[PDB]
RNA sequence: CGGUCCGGCCGGGAACUCAAAGGAGACUGCCAGUGAUAAACUGGAGGAAGGUGGGGAUGACGUCAAGUCAUCAUGGCCCUUACGACCAGGGCUACACACGUGCUACAAUGGCGCAUACAAAGAGAAGCGACCUCGCGAGAGCAAGCGGACCUCAUAAAGUGCGUCGUAGUCCGGAUUGGAGUCUGCAACUCGACUCCAUGAAGUCGGAAUCGCUAGUAAUCGUGGAUCAGAAUGCCACGGUG
């Protein structure tokens, strides 16, 4: 049950379900697969209760469960008060990639600025 | 003008057979990988047959017998007068035009699979109930007091 | 032992020195294999048609590189010690190797 | 365009024979403690280290009828602004025309 | 990440560095090379950049270790 | 045709192919009609090919009394401790929005997983770099072939075929992101490209209106090369599916 966190599809083999949750997209899905010791083909009832859920340190190659994501708006409240550009960019109002001013902004402030 | 060069004779096929299923599998063709339509043609017929006429030796006839197309509608001008006109089709190309307009509606409209989104459309083409043909027939009847002139 | 090269820019200019290679170095030895043609490198070399405003057209001219190897198989060094001293013409080069 | 050209080149290609050209290849050992216990890197190093102006940057060779940042064909040297009169004429070997 | 190579100045702001931290006593410098990588030793400066008109003053901080002078102000201030 | 795991490989050989060249074929000539039996069309036979053979090269005086001195020259006026020219730092993605031209999607005949096939034309020695390693990977190493019909770049994709999802602002789509890496160069913070693992906005074929066509053309999918310190979905060539 719930193998897909967050999202409602059960209905579906684990190497499409057990995928785009927690800090996982859909890399390593075959070998958490393998760990298990389950084949890809045809469908399956004798996978037990959390049991590749068991396994998840075989694909935990990443900041999961926001190892990173916990920390970044603080790691941001000290960055905003730094006399550097990248502060700068944090404690204003300001682009740091694309949105050229020279092209329309649309409702980021609305019609005329 | 004038010339313009004269217009082709198209083919008949040694599989597809007739004239206008070697059409069939060579009109609206995209991407160009061409072995996409010889899954489709004369295969939404044995439910055709079964949904709205008989047999998969007349389900497509009688698809080509309820799609008539027997008049045109332009717009015709003599000085400062303008008319919309109509005018009689001529009969050798007649079910090819009424083919046409079947095979594009499964590639304009879009739901579900394309195993359903021309079964789905020939099911109403057999049954002349077409997308908007009230309206459709409002200009043609509209146009046929033009034939009286001005 | 030995092989030669001959280039050109023109077919009639490498016949005109083919002319010259078989009477300098393939009659004594007397050699007898026949020249074959090779590839001729056929390239279209262009250039902007116009030295203004215009990018639209280019100018369109024609160039090859003709080859032909003529074959030798006498292995002594005398085969070539007269072609490595007589004409072969202006606009074209000769080679030796091994 | 100017003719300011040859007033840079002067000191530019011997800039490159200097500190450029004939430099390259000294990249892959002048660095390495492994392939020399003897010093003779660290003073060239030091006068490698000397120039700030051009060699792979800042300068483009240029066309030489004038001094165009573009048109200047590889294999041949010349303007392609500036051969019209040579190229129609004959002049260039194994250039043919016409129609083809 | 990036960097990529540590701090890196002018070898003529080097020797403004050099003179004044081994004269105990800092003077006022105004400098064209802003895209400078300031080196540790360069806080508490009296140090001045061209912004393209004029010279103006930096101040340099144990915050500003490992940026340019570049990095130290915004170069467009009307909007 | 003789030998031969039965590969032009070895004796040999141009029927075929490749290479380039030179000849020949087609001319409205022949026929039947049409037409002041004139001058000149239409149709047929035979033909690989039929009617300026098909297709290019072209551009008659003039027109706008057009643009270009900043592609290249140059007159007169004008500038001279300079409006000249030797340099460094800055401007061109500075912003209220519009206008031109393009790129990738909105799919489900598609998306995903897995298996599997064929190139063609080009470039190339401090080069193109095999086989092989090291790094999720950009790349970086070790180290043969070959100065190119030879060897290398190098791998054909679309497709094929079995499972699987199932028209959903998300399942497809990918922008501004979050993190660490690949690289040239004096140096990529700000103005450049690449990669790997999570996240994620718009996008349901488009306003009036108006623009372009015709067989290997439209659309579709692979490759090379020029420019070049470094970087293009751009530019110039090659080929498949049609």
């Amino acid at each position: 049950a719930r193998i897909a966190g967050i999202n409602i599809p059960d209905h579906k083999h684990a190497v499409i379900a057990l995928t785009s949750i927690y800090g996982v997209g859909k890399t390593r899905s075959k070998a958490i697969l393998a760990a298990a010791g389950i084949a890809e083909d045809v469908k399956i009832s004798e996978l037990s209760e959390g049991q590749i859920d068991t396994l998840r340190d075989e694909v935990a190659k990443f900041v999961v469960e926001g190892d990173l994501r916990r920390e970044i708006s603080m790691s941001i409240k000290r960055l905003m008060d730094l006399g550097c550009y990248r502060g700068l960019r944090h404690r204003r109002g300001l682009p740091v990639r694309g949105q050229r001013t020279k092209t329309n902004a649309r409702t980021r402030k609305g019609p005329r600025k | 003008r004038r010339r313009v060069i004269g217009q082709r004779k198209i083919l008949p096929d040694p599989k597809f057979g007739s004239e206008l299923l070697a059409k069939f599998v060579n009109i609206l063709m995209v991407d160009g990988k061409k072995s996409t339509a010889e899954s489709i043609v004369y295969s939404a017929l044995e439910t055709l047959a079964q949904r709205s006429g008989k047999s998969e030796l007349e389900a497509f006839e009688v698809a080509l017998e309820n799609v008539r197309p027997t008049v045109e509608v332009k717009s015709r001008r003599v000085g400062g007068s303008t008319y919309q006109v109509p005018v009689e089709v001529r009969p050798v190309r007649r079910n090819a035009l009424a083919m046409r307009w079947i095979v594009e509606a499964a590639r304009k409209r879009g739901d579900k699979s394309m195993a359903l989104r021309l079964a789905n459309e020939l099911s109403d083409a057999a049954e002349n109930k077409g997308t908007a043909v009230k309206k459709r027939e409002d200009v043609h009847r509209m146009a046929e007091a033009n034939k009286a002139f001005a | 032992r030995i092989r030669i090269r001959l280039k050109a820019f023109d077919h009639r200019l490498i016949d005109q020195a083919t002319a010259e290679i078989v009477e300098t170095a393939k009659r004594t030895g007397a050699q007898v294999r026949g020249p074959i043609p090779l590839p001729t490198r056929k390239e279209r070399f262009t250039v902007l048609i116009s030295p203004h405003v215009n990018k639209d057209a280019r100018d369109q001219y024609e160039i090859r590189t003709h080859l032909r190897l003529v074959d030798i198989v006498e292995p002594t060094e005398k085969t070539v010690d007269a072609l490595m001293r007589l004409d072969l013409a202006a606009g074209v080069d000769v080679q030796i190797s091994l | 365009a100017k003719q300011s050209m040859k007033a840079r080149e002067v000191k530019r290609v011997a800039l490159a024979d200097k500190y450029f050209a004939k430099r390259a290849e000294l990249k892959a050992i002048i660095s390495d403690v492994n392939a020399s216990d003897e010093d003779r890197w660290n003073a060239v190093l030091k006068l490698q280290t000397l120039p700030r102006d051009s060699s792979p940057s800042r300068q483009r060779n240029r066309c030489r009828q004038t001094g165009r940042p573009h048109g200047f064909l590889r294999k041949f040297g010349l303007s392609r602004i500036k051969v019209r009169e040579a190229a129609m004429r004959g002049e260039i070997p194994g250039l043919k025309k016409a129609s083809w | 990440r990036s960097l990529k190579k540590g701090p890196f100045i002018d070898l003529h702001l080097l020797k403004k560095v050099e003179k004044a931290v081994e004269s105990g006593d800092k003077k006022p410098l105004r400098t064209w090379s802003r895209r400078s990588t300031i080196f540790p030793n360069m806080i508490g400066l009296t140090i001045a950049v061209h912004n393209g008109r004029q010279h103006v003053p930096v101040f340099v901080t144990d915050e500003m270790v490992g940026h340019k002078l570049g990095e130290f102000a915004p170069t467009r201030t009307y909007r």
